[PDB]
């Protein structure tokens, strides 16, 4: 089992589309109710829905904001009755400090919520958070639940989706919200980088075909979690396969695309995979590790033969201090197969260094003027000093420095 | 079509061989304290009471033939507590001219053999969220992990996936009943062939190291670490040496 | 059960039965004795008449059931396309694939290997699509030196089929399939000679001092691969697609099964007598081997001449492109114009054996009459011969 | 397996018809799909196809182009389907070293492309080049690939369809880019010379119908590798025979001109394959090499007869220096055989020298003043000076002289 702690009007639509996604897959009807031709179903439910004595299907999910307007239009929607209106919260009443003292302010509450949630699970194996890290709602707020839940519950895994500011378009105040959330992910987060930037590149080549896409790569990556094989079954399998990460699909097509269809082995996907015009973010920089998840009709020779030819053309570099792994899943029986095999791809890779690169250099372009501080200063965190501030430069110079 | 024969191996597969993860992910989480006892000293009473919830909680839930698992404690292990334990199964006369005792100690023999690669890589695994809050102990732990997930993958997706897919359309082509029990020793007599089972004991002493290297590091030194990584590789370059000559068998390298 | 346990008795015929009418008799119950145990199955002048009555219904009936439930002539088309080289199409792949094996000794190979090769080209050729009965037949065995030599397909054949090839098919076909391997690896190398000049000339061109002798190099391959290209044409038209027309000929209209094992026995005698692989043709045969090893010797005297000119062009371009010492290398760029000569002084000796030995050649031909088409195949335009 | 590049308009059509008459041949469906009656077809495809997961049938080709329109176009074709989308590439905004200089801006994503159709094939066997010598794109962009193929790839063969300019009719600047590509043929090129002139003679006694008879002289060209005998079984079979080439196809016939059901013998058909006529392009210069390929029946009697006479009439002319073939192949199935027995002719002979004196004397006729040389000193390549064209003018009376 798992929860969802969705932030920000990010993670809200985040979690919006992610839960229709998992719903189109399991068959789940938008009111909750259950299709006749899945009633006899297999698949696994408890992993992202737990049922009702009425036979409908609640998702572990829990609304949080700073302003209605998004989650208002949310229960507007055709799913809105889908979700648990006990859960959903929202502020009776665009700044890092603001959304961390607001945290401070409603502990209780919020902390109440995830304690009912998770004491209706008997297995419960992480946390799943999907948030921006610019905006004030997603940052602050992330931050302060993930100190407060490292906190509270030092044996439960934490992974995030965390969307990064566009760079190559010009918040204005994103360095220090992108910090600080940073200084707070490598302090107490388990484990999927996110930018507009390349996502929108790769879309090309509204917020709503955007946020589908990563949510079906949420999808995809917890497909075999949620259709157990024989290997991978469970998320900490995963992670350790693996320990920053990046992800990238091969099926990315639209719905008008299909016309093309190309005989698609399992080589020439796990091929695609590895290009960097896939991984959907933005020094002899290298790889940690791959994982790459295929779905559909499999031959693990082919799977052998493509590992052998791409080995030999050397199309990747390793690090050279240490010694990738290619899981097989199952499509649900229900969506269309227009694909006859289809992969997603999860790394960790050197380069993504440069991101905060980036951001630090934006920091520093910054605190050398002492700009937009006038906000911050009136919050209590900030309200004697910055150091703050200070501490969590340095940790990110020191995360720089270790890759 | 009754007492139907190819609809009751595969509630064979789905225990003996490992197909579903379900049922073992919280079978071992209930049953992992309560094993590490030495032998005759466990109730064996509490174990079934343990497999009897461990299935109706998971998916394996709906199967009309999941009342047939019992708990044998073998005396002997793969040549206590935890090394001697194995399900086994009963069947009526009918079916049992097909799956006897001849031919279940075989499903019996290549599971103890698949419990124990997913008991150590699941405690291997266990050790790594101790140390996620000296450091070099994490490069030799990403040695053996990839090791033994590089072996299971090469036991289910290679060896134990493919020649079960032959089974289930070699008993369409069936003719009589002395060809069935042709096409059924003759599935079992493959697998433990492209399997290690049937020599390569150096396995056994190298899964040695691996339970020993979690236990250290369970107990939370700097200069046995690096006396494992000459131990282990050691029995390593030895494994990929004999898996080399051979005339599969070769295909492991590449795994 | 046909060579065998059937003896005509010359002692107990009766004067009024001809002695040609004992040998219908002898047929006929040999032809159901013979349809019940290895085929597994089960069912005057009046006189006259009642012999060829049971002779032209029950051998039709014996074809029938050899036709129909063994299928005999989709195994001779078959064994045709795969043991006889007729494919073309997976022979190609076949030698592109064992290319890095037999290169080695025979000592480290083993068969276990080789099957795995020979079950990818199957499979990606065009012989996929084909019955898997003959497929399961297929395979390769081990002749017991280098790879191109211990290598060759067998095809066995046990069962009823097992009547019409007798074990001395299997013993002439292989007997042929050496003879059709070695003519298609010695194309194929000739094939990849033309193909380095084909990649020579495209990099070397700015040498003008050494087309002088690499002209020679060329000359030699063309008038090599005239002789090949030829001879593997006489394979074709003159020993498979003639040879084969008059089997298949007396085979749509023979019955009886035995008119076609002697339609069957005597086309394994003109492929062997229109091959040079008989008995008395072997002052022929080994004349024919020194020409394909001056095919070898070539390909071994070329590389050579080859790579010496890559070398000195490498350095040749190292020596300016770090610095854009002069003195040094005029001496090493001066000597090396003096090797040249040297060079040439092989190919002009290897040439003039290599026009010794077929002009030997033709010689022999003239001497059993089907010979006289390959003499005008290779004396066309009467470029030998004066 | 095998690839096409074509560039320019020339090149871009060749391909389009070459392509048409490729589908025509297998019995390939417009949109990809296969015929019912062409189901068990024992024709091999993998040698200009590619099948895909949706069961069609995808050309290893990839188009190029300075311009949009003729592609465009082509794109609104009902055969517009059938390419594949990813490897068509179009610029997005007349002469030689423009079109090189862009060979050199846009290297990266064309070798993308080419790549990526590379890595597809098990045993590519070389490289298939369709373009004009005369028009800036082809000839630059032509220049430009096959350097940096030549580089790139040392163990393939590139075989070009290059179509040389008109002459008896007066590109203003054709000789320089004619000079430069003859040029980069001769240095890079591993092997079939055209011009409009003579082929639009033969045509007489639109450019749809021109390129038609290309596209025939194509097919017949490779008939035998698309369908496998028992002789010559491989491009490179076929150089080695052989090795500038020169072409003559003698069913040239209009669909209104097969009332004249001609009995056509072997003996005939190779004979007409001898005359100037007959040779599709425009000292007692004589052969270098000559190759039949004769489709439908054929009596290996009758070609030897042929070949016979032939000999004794003496009717063509060989090198005193050195030591012809005749190969067998099989027609399609599907297209009507309406002639009994056809043939075509590949061969190589002295007096192709003759074009490049022309082309020379074209060029030697204007660099002594200077004609239209501004464009070419705006380019990087000859900004500075021209000894480019020096060393290839050089290059070629080089090659006459050889010859």
């Amino acid at each position: 089992e798992i929860i969802t702690l969705q932030l920000g009007q990010c993670g809200n639509q985040i979690g919006f589309e992610f839960w229709k996604q998992l719903c189109a897959e399991h068959g789940i009807s938008p009111e909750g109710i259950v299709e006749e031709f899945a009633t006899e179903g297999t698949d696994r439910k408890d992993v992202f829905f737990y049922q009702a004595d009425d036979e409908h299907y609640i998702p572990r999910a829990v609304l949080l904001d700073l302003e209605p307007r998004v989650i208002h239009s949310i229960l507007n929607s055709p799913y809105a009755k889908l979700y648990n209106p006990e859960n959903i919260y929202l502020s009776e009443h665009n700044n890092w400090a603001s959304g961390f003292s607001q945290g401070e302010k409603i502990h209780e509450d919020i902390f109440d919520i995830i304690d009912r949630e998770a004491d209706g699970s008997d297995s419960l194996e992480g946390f799943v958070l999907c948030h921006s890290i610019a905006g004030g709602t997603g940052s602050g707020l992330g931050s302060y639940l993930l100190e407060r839940l490292n906190d509270r519950y030092p044996k439960k895994l934490v992974q995030t989706y965390s969307v990064f500011p566009n760079q190559d378009e010009m918040v204005v105040v994103q360095p220090y919200n992108s910090l600080l959330t940073l200084k707070r992910l490598t302090q107490n987060a388990d484990c999927v980088v996110l930018d507009n930037t390349a996502l929108n590149r790769i879309a090309t080549d509204s917020f709503s075909q955007i946020n589908q896409l990563v949510s079906t790569i949420m999808s995809a990556s917890t497909t075999t979690l949620r259709y157990p094989g024989y290997m991978n079954n469970d998320l900490i399998g995963l992670i350790a396969s693996l320990i920053f990460l990046m992800t990238g699909y091969t099926p990315l097509t639209t719905d008008q695309s299909v016309a093309s269809v190309r005989k698609t082995t399992v080589l020439d996907v796990m091929r695609r995979l590895l290009q960097p015009k896939n991984v959907m973010v933005s020094t002899n920089h290298c790889y940690i590790a791959i994982l790459n998840i295929i779905q559909g009709e499999v031959d693990p020779t082919q799977v052998h033969k493509s590992l052998q030819r791409i080995r030999e053309r050397k199309l990747a570099n390793f690090i050279p201090w240490g010694p990738i792994q290619v899981a097989l899943s199952r499509k649900s029986p229900y969506l269309p197969s227009a694909h006859r095999v289809s992969g997603l791809m999860m790394a960790n890779h050197t380069s993504i260094s440069s991101l905060f690169e980036r951001t630090c250099r934006q920091y520093d372009k910054l605190r050398k003027r002492e700009a937009f501080l006038e906000q911050f200063r009136k919050e209590d965190m900030f309200k004697d000093n910055f150091d703050e501030m200070d501490t969590s430069r340095e940790i990110v110079q020191q995360l720089i420095d270790e890759y | 079509e009754e007492k139907e024969l190819v609809a009751h191996l595969r509630s064979i597969k789905r225990y003996f061989l490992m197909d579903q993860g379900d049922f073992f992910v919280h079978f071992m989480d209930l049953a992992e304290e309560e094993l590490r006892k030495p032998v005759e000293d466990i109730t064996p009473p509490r174990l079934e009471a343990l497999l009897e919830l461990a299935l109706r909680m998971s998916t394996a839930n709906t199967d009309p033939f999941k009342d047939d698992l019992k708990i044998d404690l073998m005396p002997h292990d793969l040549i206590s507590g935890l090394e001697a334990f194995s399900f086994d199964y009963i069947v009526k006369w009918p079916l049992s001219l097909i799956i006897n005792r001849k031919a279940l100690t075989r499903y019996q023999m290549l599971f103890r053999h698949m419990f124990y690669c997913k008991h150590v890589e699941r405690q291997l695994c266990s050790v790594w969220i101790s140390n996620k809050t000296f450091a070099g102990a994490f490069t030799l732990r990403q040695r053996m992990l990839n090791f033994v997930q590089n072996i299971q993958y090469y036991m289910m997706f290679e060896v134990m996936e493919p020649t079960w897919h032959i089974l289930e359309k070699n008993l369409k082509s069936a003719s009589n009943i002395d060809d069935v029990l042709g096409h059924h020793t003759g599935f079992l007599d493959t697998c433990l062939k492209d399997c290690m089972l049937t020599l390569l004991k150096v396995f056994s002493k190298l899964m040695s190291v691996c339970v020993m290297f979690t236990n250290c590091m369970q107990k939370f030194f700097e200069a046995t670490i690096n006396k494992f990584d000459k131990n282990f590789s050691a029995h390593l370059l030895d494994l990929l040496a004999r898996l080399s000559i051979y005339s599969g068998m070769a295909s492991v390298i590449s795994r | 059960l046909w060579h065998d346990k059937y003896t005509l008795r010359k002692s107990m015929i009766p004067s009024f039965m001809t002695m040609d009418q004992s040998r219908k008799v002898l047929l006929i119950g040999k032809s159901i004795n013979f349809l019940h145990q290895v085929c597994h199955d089960q069912t005057e002048n009046a006189f006259q008449g009642k012999i060829d009555a049971a002779y032209f219904e029950t051998s039709k009936y014996l074809l029938d059931v050899l036709n129909k439930k063994y299928s005999l002539l989709d195994h001779m088309q078959a064994m045709r396309r795969y043991l006889l080289l007729g494919q073309g199409d997976f022979i190609r792949h076949l030698m592109d694939l064992l290319k890095p094996e037999l290169v080695r000794p025979a000592t480290t190979l083993y068969q276990h290997n080789l099957t795995g090769i020979l079950e990818t080209a199957v499979r990606a050729t065009n012989a996929q699509f084909d019955s898997p009965e003959i497929l399961r037949r297929l395979d390769v065995r081990l002749l017991e030196d280098t790879g191109w030599d211990v290598f060759s397909l067998d095809y066995h054949v046990d069962g009823p089929i097992a009547t019409v090839f007798t074990r001395e098919c299997m013993s002439h076909y292989l007997r042929v399939f050496n003879f059709l391997w070695r003519a298609k690896r010695m194309e194929y190398i000739l094939t990849d000679i033309r193909k380095g000049h084909m990649c020579n000339a495209k990099l070397l061109r700015n040498m003008p001092e050494f087309s002088g002798v690499l002209h020679q190099c060329h000359i030699l391959a063309s008038e090599m691969v005239h002789f090949i290209h030829q001879m593997q044409y006489y394979i074709t038209f003159e020993v498979l697609e003639c040879s084969w027309d008059e089997l298949w000929n007396k085979v749509q209209q023979a019955q009886d099964l035995d008119h076609i094992i002697a339609a069957h026995e005597v086309f394994l005698d003109t492929i062997i007598s229109r091959c040079l692989l008989d008995s008395d043709s072997r002052a022929l045969l080994n004349q024919l081997r020194a020409v394909f090893d001056q095919i070898i010797e070539l390909q071994n005297a070329q590389d050579a001449i080859y790579r010496a000119a890559l070398e000195e062009l490498q350095r040749r371009l190292q020596f300016e492109e770090k610095k854009k010492e002069e003195e040094e290398e005029n001496k090493r760029i001066g000597e090396f114009k003096e090797s040249i000569p040297k060079m040439c002084s092989q190919l002009r000796i290897l040439t003039h054996f290599y026009q010794g030995i077929v002009q030997q050649f033709l010689v022999l031909l003239t001497t059993d009459e089907s010979l006289r088409f390959l003499s005008f195949r290779l004396d066309f335009n009467e470029h030998y011969k004066a």
